[PDB]
């Protein structure tokens, strides 16, 4: 039963981490806490 | 992305889960310590683990699983193995006395001693889940708790969790080879709960897998580890769209209504197509047609039941890797026009195609050569009825002389349930021969 | 003035609408960041018809993105032109429709319909006169079909004098990607024949031929299979955002393509489709432009026009064109081929040129026909329903969420009654 | 396309925190000026350019070795910012290091150069650890708790495992680096019940205590070895608008700044001022010339100072426009005076040695126009209010103001050579014609054709007509003597500059389509169509007074030398990073001067008499 | 020359009030120490309304800070803006009002009244002509429920003609943090009906909801909840401190919004509330401020406004706006929602514009209205009272500092009459 996971430190394939399921609607829509919309631009608000 | 826990019961179920969770953590990137070497910040956070893993804050990703076996030998080897930091100690629930290849002390006598602790621990995973889709329960139909304790789970999870897609990955016993003597009894006495609160009962017998490993994979003298690596790649297309993107994303609720025509008929097969070894992997081209053809072939199937002497009724075809849709629908067209592969008249449609974009990751030390275009087929045919019928003959022979019964009834089980499981199987066999007549 | 918001629904609708909002954004001129760095001012003046406005020249798409599972919302946002859509229109759910029509309509779509209708009821009152709503969906699946048609009926009651056109993906002939597809299509057009003005019918196998036997692309993806539909969708609303010699908006097509009010299932078609090798060996003059669009191969709905009459005719031409030829060629299509045209309407032509062509191509057209070969599309969904309804199949996942066996006969009655109308006039 | 020469640069982006820096070789200054970072030489006019970056840079981080210089830009939300490493010895890009979405607030290097902390984003704030050896990422974690807010500052220590962040919401957290497991471990510092908003960090030279400058005007000194507070700031007489710059010396002292310019050298226990000198503008950067005898203070109203420690005597060595600068114009005849014209200010400058002689500030107001009357007795200005203010050339008094001149601002303006008429443009698209009497400033006619807005007025050499470029695609030759039009020049471009060719028969037009085109004054027809710059649009031109060369600059941040008769290109650029707004040939044909979207005044030695 | 005395009582009152002193110091340009550094002279021209003057031109708030514990007293003092406050206006007890309307009104609260009211007299007589008094008190608990209402009664007896505004956090039914909050509210209502001209009720249930479905914040904290409350508080006083096209002091929107003599429980709300995620993908115009006002989302007094009719609503706007489109949208909301306003008043909407907006934005507005649905905010506490008063539950604490049960019965009766008078004027 130790044969499950002996050669795990000899990787045969570098993993192609490109076609994932990275969550963007839960992480780019919802802000944490600032209420920035009715806050002044303040210190360091360099705009493009 | 949503979640699904996996309740492994039996010596078989946790050893299948040994090969499964080895593949699972490799696909995402979790090391045996339980930590990912890249952080969620580095990578544009990839919540592909969420279907089978759960973060704690220090990067300690967690198998969303509950290993249970009532005898303490096969569970202590994963608290002392290389994957001992990955699992949780409360998740690895174990008992003192064996089920001793007996249904009665899996469901009635010994199984009641740990039915409380597991149902609490299913609650712990279910509460922190937000999108829990299905219970992926791993067991074998030919032993103790895999025949026993899983039946008490199936009843309790339906009263507690209701409609939550109680899938079931299962190991049927083989026509000729068998590792038990009492195996016909506990393989039809537990299928009550299988044709009850369980919505899709995936089927594999051990015998067919040995033949695949010999012919295709070119290893003689195969052990039980290579037989479990095939099952792990079966899940990894069933749970590929829940973890990785694709052209036709296919959910776990999609599987049921695309494969169960009638509420009684819920028993699919499983077949992995491009399952060849590396030396004969330079050799074949392996584009799309030969693997669409591969699952549709007798000597690639994972259950000893030939689809030619039967009629297909539902077949979802799940693809991974570099699969292009035109290559599928041409391969769909060329195999829908073959006489030996028969589809019943009330399914004019055919197949449910699922295309995924993640090629299968190879297990280091595993047999399976990498394939950049893979197929995992979940069929549904009337030909499974001969697989139910061979143990029916075997049960009826060693029950008419009332053999091996005093172990059963003298352990908290009534004699009447034996006759109830007898008439119950006759009903399901009558249902499968009924659903496959062409009404004209 | 004239306004069109875009109700993309389902997996397929969000993928096509993603492709659709790209081909508008390189026509009207929109960066991934929603800013104009285009060329002409003959390109902004009617950007209202599809795009709203924010501060600093920040044209925002007028589209309500809705899908029951939250997965396709991720794919649209992570797409190339996904940084333009406003993050209030994204109305997703928790549990997917399962490609189950009532799982999308009566039991999880019922708690999302009252939320997606609010968002439509915000982008409808910022309009002086909204023409109508375009809904991109698929009749094969779930939330595209079930939830999508639920939006159609609710909207048709809320706004009853607006152009409800739907860009539909109706089931393909031989290719099948869902075994639940016969029921989902049948229930959808039971709600689509009576509550929609222009159902444009787009197959899949028809486009599979166009990208092979016309375009010669060995390995085509779904992006190329949505670019042809997106080029069509740009084509219909062209004399509505860009100037033209003879103009034609959505109603002017609608009044000229629906003889009888039930009869409104149309057939898209894009004319200038050249293979890459066979591109320099073809003159770009109006005679080939009219030929290819009427040719049965470049016919993106798998219903051969030679198997039926062809009641009403479109040519929404684009580019700088001479009006004699679009009167000569369309006459030549009619007079020479005096068999595949109905004798009971005198002249079936709705030629209408624009002035601005699509990007690149200096010439274009958009084929929108109300043929009666449409019945072949709805006979096949009528023979595989009855085959599957004969012995009650997959209905335990249809009645459990709460429906009746009565509605299946009513849905299927509306099928053959629709087909009988196209067969009444087929003669 | 022969490069001319780039002599002299005015410009500094003081709005960034921790800007102006001096590398430990003690011979050149480093400060950001757009999406570029300059290297101005101490005691030498020599200055070089670090190219790269797409949008405006917000960060600089130079090493204790001096060998590595890093930076970080802002971008549109949802897009990924780029942290660009450099080598000071060879000034060339060596890393792009793109992880942080949104933008960056702060960068700091490891003591000995092998890691970079680049905390980035009010939208995507997450602290990361870079590698200066592998040019690649190592660790990563959210830089602030979910109960607290967001962090905008970083610093390292005297051991390369500590990395410290403060916040505008109080996230004082002393992290520790754990390479083998590739993770960081935070520890929030208890400070009692003193929740504050802090924007500057400096540490002692012997790694004792780190020092904070809060918005309340309070120097917070806390321990990184017991994770606790040590000493609060001034009990009474607290500072002004919050301490925006702290620089701990090698002693037990600290140079504490303010939002007014009250640079104070104070000791540790009382935080009470010892020597005070008031600076103009809020202090945004306090650097040290190594040993600390000559510390250079930068301010947000961009003025680089030079203070000697042992007397606290200042020297203003750099003065810049702190906002977007539009319209450079020269006085008639002489070429040694500018008109550098921006939001909140109007300035003049001496050309040979860049040094301002008059600053004219009208509060929080913008001036899109400036012009010099021919007599040299009034600097005519066009402000965003809608008032044509005419200031005096010396002193700076307001001789007259034309209240309610145009409705939506007065954009483009030009005087006449008779010093009696000021032709005025408008953001509503109106051309007004005012009469400048000795005591009255009346209106003569309101000529209204242009729909969108007027962009550039130009008047001919002997006054009878004027051309008015406009943002709606029209350029009208209005007849100035008879108060009418003469032409209807039309095109599909938003016009942004027009100029009169000497021996007036044709006008040169610019705009957004980059289709620099000669247009005639008779019949208004196309003459040529040159292609401008292949990147963006063209804002600004000036034709020489001999009609042989017209210079060109645009959104393409780049000055372009073009001769007239043939449309060939004698392109130079490699100038300033920021959208070139206007440009003007010197009257003596000796320099060409361009302004930019970030405040920058460039001079180039004009070839081609 | 019309001044306001800002009282604050309780932990909730001291936290919201200190948040209010931050947003006024930004609009009036006061640095954390107290020196004027705002740019506009329109800020210094009315620095007298909420502030005073001191040595060295350090502007000091006109606030009296009171709590019976020095717990939130030290939190306000040791805050970002905590040194502006006067070091004697921090007047406090030490014992503690363990939640009981008794422990602010008939005991320990009643010994500190004689000290805090001297500060009120001193501040109110440093004003030339004081306009009125505003108080932030949580209706559920100790100091706010009790001693705060006791302070209201004393000031009303002394200054009877100056108005009395109260911004009150009424206890929410779902979000509950104390178990005796039904008891405290019913005893606080009775001394808020006869001694108050305007009661702005701001419960915590809606404030959480706005920070989840409108501001789209994952983890709101107590800081930003009060910033919404402080925005409204600096929305009704803005035409007392800044010029405007149509000015409106704190008495003008009392004479035009209090129909009948009691009838004064109002519902606040802010117009330009957006997420940072949306922000840029959206324009800021007058016809969309009015939609964001007249809804359920931005009504921080959680109470369904569609289940009742507005008696009188006002809207105090702030920005560079034209007086037609403001009055047009106020007209349109009445016509298209004619069943949501009573008919016996011809015009139900009041308009005010204040030129200078808050810092940051260029446009804002405030929404306060006399909805007759506010009885729903008063039925629930009555339901939580009668199902807690029937079995004498949690009352032995109340009858220990001296309190008969007859006071309890009359307070419930008065609060039921409050529901009655709003119920009469439905139609
Ligand atoms: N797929 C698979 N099946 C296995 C494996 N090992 C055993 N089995 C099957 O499992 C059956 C017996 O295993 P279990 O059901 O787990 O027996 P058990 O749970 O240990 O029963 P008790 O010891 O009485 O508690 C055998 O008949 C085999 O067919 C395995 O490694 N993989
Ligand atoms: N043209 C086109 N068709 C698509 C696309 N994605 C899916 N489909 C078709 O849609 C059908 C299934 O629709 P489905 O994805 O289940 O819709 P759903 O109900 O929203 O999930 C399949 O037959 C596909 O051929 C796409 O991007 N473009
Ligand atoms: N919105 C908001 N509500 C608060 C805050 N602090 C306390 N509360 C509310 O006040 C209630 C408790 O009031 P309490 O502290 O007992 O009042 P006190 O006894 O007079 O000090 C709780 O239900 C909270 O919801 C705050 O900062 N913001
Ligand atoms: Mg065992």
């Amino acid at each position: 039963s130790s044969v499950y996971g002996r050669r795990i430190d000899q990787p045969v394939e570098p993993l192609n981490r490109d076609h994932g399921r990275a969550g963007h609607v839960k992480a780019d829509f919802y802000r944490k806490n600032d209420i920035t919309s009715i806050k002044a631009p303040g210190f360091g608000h360099i705009s493009p | 992305m949503r979640e699904c826990i996996s309740v492994h019961v039996g010596q078989a179920g946790v050893q299948i889960g040994n090969a499964c969770w080895e593949l699972y953590c490799l696909e995402h990137g979790i090391q045996p310590d339980g930590q990912m070497p890249s952080d969620k910040t580095i990578g544009g956070g990839d919540d592909s683990f969420n279907t089978f893993f759960s973060e704690t804050g220090a990067g300690k990703h967690v198998p969303r699983a509950v290993f249970v076996d009532l005898e303490p030998t096969v569970i202590d080897e994963v608290r002392t193995g290389t994957y001992r930091q990955l699992f949780h100690p409360e998740q690895l629930i174990t008992g003192k006395e064996d089920a001793a290849n007996n249904y009665a002390r899996g469901h009635y006598t010994i199984g009641k001693e740990l039915i409380d602790l597991v149902l609490d621990r299913i609650r712990k995973l279910a509460d922190q889940c937000t999108g829990l889709q299905g219970f992926l329960i791993f067991h074998s139909f030919g032993g103790g708790t895999g025949s026993g304790f899983t039946s008490l789970l199936m009843e309790r999870l339906s009263v507690d969790y209701g409609k939550k897609s109680k899938l079931e990955f299962s190991i049927y016993p083989a026509p000729q080879v068998s590792t038990a003597v009492v195996e016909p009894y506990n393989s039809i006495l537990t299928t009550h709960t299988t044709l009850e609160h369980s919505d899709c009962a995936f089927m594999v017998d051990n015998e067919a897998i040995y033949d695949i490993c010999r012919r295709n994979l070119d290893i003689e003298r195969p052990t039980y580890t290579n037989l479990n690596r095939l099952i792990g790649q079966i899940v990894s297309s069933i749970t590929a769209s829940l973890r990785f993107d694709g052209a036709l994303n296919v959910d776990l609720t999609e599987f049921q209504t695309n494969l169960v025509p009638y509420p009684r008929i819920h028993f699919p097969l499983a077949t992995y197509a491009p399952v060849i070894s590396a030396e004969k992997a330079y050799h074949e081209q392996l584009s799309v047609a030969e693997i669409t053809n591969a699952c549709f072939e007798p000597a690639n199937q994972m259950v000893k039941c030939d689809p030619r002497h039967g009629k297909y009724m539902a077949c979802c075809l799940l693809y991974r890797g570099d699969v292009v849709p035109k290559d599928v629908n041409a391969a769909i067209a060329t195999i829908k026009t073959k006489r030996t592969i028969q589809f019943v008249d009330w399914c004019p449609t055919g197949f449910k195609v699922g295309i995924n974009y993640q090629p299968p990751t190879v297990v280091p030390g595993g047999d399976l050569a990498k394939v950049q275009r893979a197929v995992c087929m979940l069929s549904n045919t009337t030909a499974i009825a001969e697989a139910w019928a061979r143990l029916d003959h075997k049960f009826d022979l060693m029950y008419a002389k009332r053999a091996f019964v005093h172990w059963y009834v003298g352990e908290g089980m009534e004699e009447g349930e034996f006759s109830e499981a007898r008439e119950d199987m006759a009903a399901l066999e009558k249902d499968y021969e009924e659903v496959g007549m062409d009404s004209v | 003035m004239r306004e069109i918001v875009h109700l993309q629904a389902g997996q397929c609708g969000n993928q096509i609408g993603a492709k659709f909002w790209e081909v508008i954004s390189d026509e009207h001129g929109i960066d991934p960041t929603g800013t104009y760095h285009g060329d002409s001012d003959l390109q902004l003046e009617r950007i209202n018809v599809y795009y709203n406005e924010a501060t600093g020249g920040k044209y925002v798409p007028r589209a309500v993105l809705v899908d029951l599972e939250p997965g396709t919302m991720d794919s649209v946002r992570s797409g190339p032109f996904g940084q333009i859509f406003r993050p209030d229109n994204f109305v997703f759910g928790q549990s997917g429709a399962g490609n189950n029509w009532a799982k999308g309509h009566y039991t999880e779509g019922a708690e999302l319909v009252d939320s997606v209708l609010d968002v439509v009821r915000k982008e409808a009152e910022s309009c002086d006169c909204l023409q109508g709503f375009q809904l991109t969906h698929s009749l094969g699946g779930g939330t595209g079909s079930g939830m999508g048609t639920l939006l159609i009926s609710k909207i048709r009651e809320e706004y009853p004098d607006r152009i409800m056109n739907t860009f539909s993906v109706v089931p393909s002939p031989k290719v099948s990607d869902t075994v639940v597809e016969p029921y989902n299509a049948t229930l959808s057009v039971h709600q689509l024949v009576e509550n929609t003005d222009e159902t444009y019918c787009i197959d899949n196998e028809a486009l599979y031929d166009i990208c092979f036997r016309t375009l010669k692309l060995t390995t085509p993806t779904y992006g190329d299979l949505n670019h042809l539909v997106s080029a069509t969708m740009s084509g219909v609303t062209t004399c509505l955002r860009f100037p033209g010699q003879l103009n034609a908006d959505l109603r002017k097509l609608a009044v000229n393509m629906v003889p009888f009010p039930r009869l409104h299932f149309f057939m898209p078609g894009f004319a200038p489709l050249t293979s890459r090798g066979s591109q320099q060996y073809r003159a770009l003059t109006v005679p080939e432009l009219t030929q290819q669009m009427f040719d049965a191969k470049n016919m993106m709905a798998a219903c051969d026009p030679r198997h039926g009459r062809y009641l009403t005719v479109a040519a929404v031409f684009r580019g700088r064109m001479s009006m004699k030829e679009v009167d000569e060629q369309m006459l030549n299509v009619q007079n020479k081929n005096s068999s595949y045209f109905v004798e009971w309407i005198p002249n079936n032509v709705k030629t209408a040129v624009c002035d601005i062509p699509p990007r690149g191509l200096k010439m274009s057209a958009t084929f929108i026909g109300n043929s009666t070969a449409i019945q072949e599309l709805f006979k096949r969904i009528s023979e595989q329903f009855t085959a599957m309804f004969r012995r009650k199949a997959f209905l335990h996942w249809y009645t459990g969420e709460g429906m009746d066996e009565m509605e299946f006969t009513e849905a299927e009655s509306n099928m053959n009654d629709l087909v009988s109308e196209y067969q009444q006039y087929q003669d | 396309a022969v490069e001319l020469e780039l002599e002299a640069v005015i410009g500094f982006n003081g709005h960034v925190p921790t800007g102006l820096k001096c590398h430990p070789d003690q011979e050149h200054l480093v400060y950001p000026l757009g999406c570029t970072i300059l290297i101005q030489a101490i005691n030498t006019q020599e200055q070089n350019f670090l190219h790269g970056h797409g949008n405006n840079v917000s960060c600089v981080a130079i090493s204790k070795s001096g060998l590595y210089i890093a930076s970080g830009q802002v971008t549109f939300m949802g897009f990924k910012a780029d942290i660009i490493l450099w080598d000071y010895k060879k000034r060339e890009l060596m890393a792009r290091l793109s992880l942080h979405k949104g933008k960056i607030e702060a960068l700091a290097f490891s003591p000995n150069d092998m890691y970079l902390v680049s905390l980035g984003g009010p939208d995507d704030g997450s602290v990361v650890v870079w590698s200066i050896a592998k040019r690649e990422a190592i660790c990563g974690s959210p830089a602030a708790g979910l109960n607290v807010g967001n962090a905008t500052t970083v610093i390292f220590s005297k051991c390369r495992d500590e990395m410290f962040v403060t916040a505008g919401n109080g996230t004082i957290r002393v992290w520790e680096l754990d390479l083998p497991n590739r993770k960081i471990w935070p520890t929030e510092c208890q400070t009692g019940q003193m929740k504050r908003i802090v924007m500057s960090i400096s540490m002692a030279n012997d790694d004792s205590f780190f020092y904070l400058g809060t918005t309340t005007g309070d120097i917070l000194k806390m321990n990184p070895r017991t994770k606790l507070l040590a000493d609060t700031g001034p009990a009474k007489d607290k500072f002004s608008l919050g301490v925006s710059a702290i620089c701990c010396l090698k002693m037990g002292g600290l140079l504490v700044g303010s939002g007014d310019g009250l640079l104070v050298f104070c000791k540790s226990p009382s935080y009470k001022p010892i020597k005070k000198i008031q600076l103009q503008g809020g202090i945004t950067s306090i650097t040290l010339r190594g040993e600390g005898h000559q510390f250079f203070v930068g301010t947000e109203e961009s003025h680089i100072y030079r203070v000697n420690f042992t007397n606290f005597k200042e020297t203003l060595i750099t003065t810049c426009h702190f906002e977007s600068v539009e319209d450079i114009v020269f006085p008639f005849g002489t070429a040694e005076l500018f008109a550098t014209c921006a939001k909140k200010d109007i300035r003049v400058w001496h050309t040979l040695t860049n040094r301002e002689l008059l600053r004219i500030t009208v509060p929080n107001m913008t001036c899109h126009g400036i012009d010099f009357m021919r007599d040299g007795k009034s600097i005519i200005s066009a402000w965003d209010d809608g008032r044509i203010r005419a200031f005096a050339p010396e002193t700076g008094r307001l001789m007259y103001v034309i209240n309610n001149a145009h409705r939506i601002g007065v954009t483009a303006i030009a005087t006449t050579s008779d010093c009696k008429r000021v032709i005025s443009g408008g953001g509503e698209g109106e051309v007004r014609v005012w009469h400048i009497g000795h005591q009255t400033q009346k209106l003569e006619e309101a000529l209204k054709e242009h729909k969108s807005s007027v962009s550039c007025i130009r008047v001919k050499k002997s006054n009878e007509e004027c051309v008015t470029a406009s943002t709606d695609g029209t350029c009208i030759i209005w007849d100035l003597v008879r108060l009418r039009r003469n032409q209807m020049i039309l095109a599909n471009t938003l016009f942004q500059c027009v100029c009169y060719h000497p021996e007036e028969f044709q006008i040169i037009t610019s705009g957004t389509d980059r289709k620099i085109a000669y247009w005639e004054v008779f019949d208004g027809s196309v003459i040529r169509e040159l292609d401008g710059s292949l990147s963006g649009a063209v804002n600004g031109m000036d034709i020489t007074v001999e009609g042989v060369h017209f210079v060109t600059g645009g959104n393409d941040h780049l000055v372009k030398v073009w001769d007239y008769n043939e449309g060939e290109v004698t392109h130079v650029g490699v100038g300033h990073s920021g959208n070139i707004t206007r440009i003007r040939i010197s009257p003596g044909n000796q320099y060409i001067v361009s302004v930019s979207a970030d405040g920058a005044i460039l001079r180039w030695k004009y070839p081609f008499p």
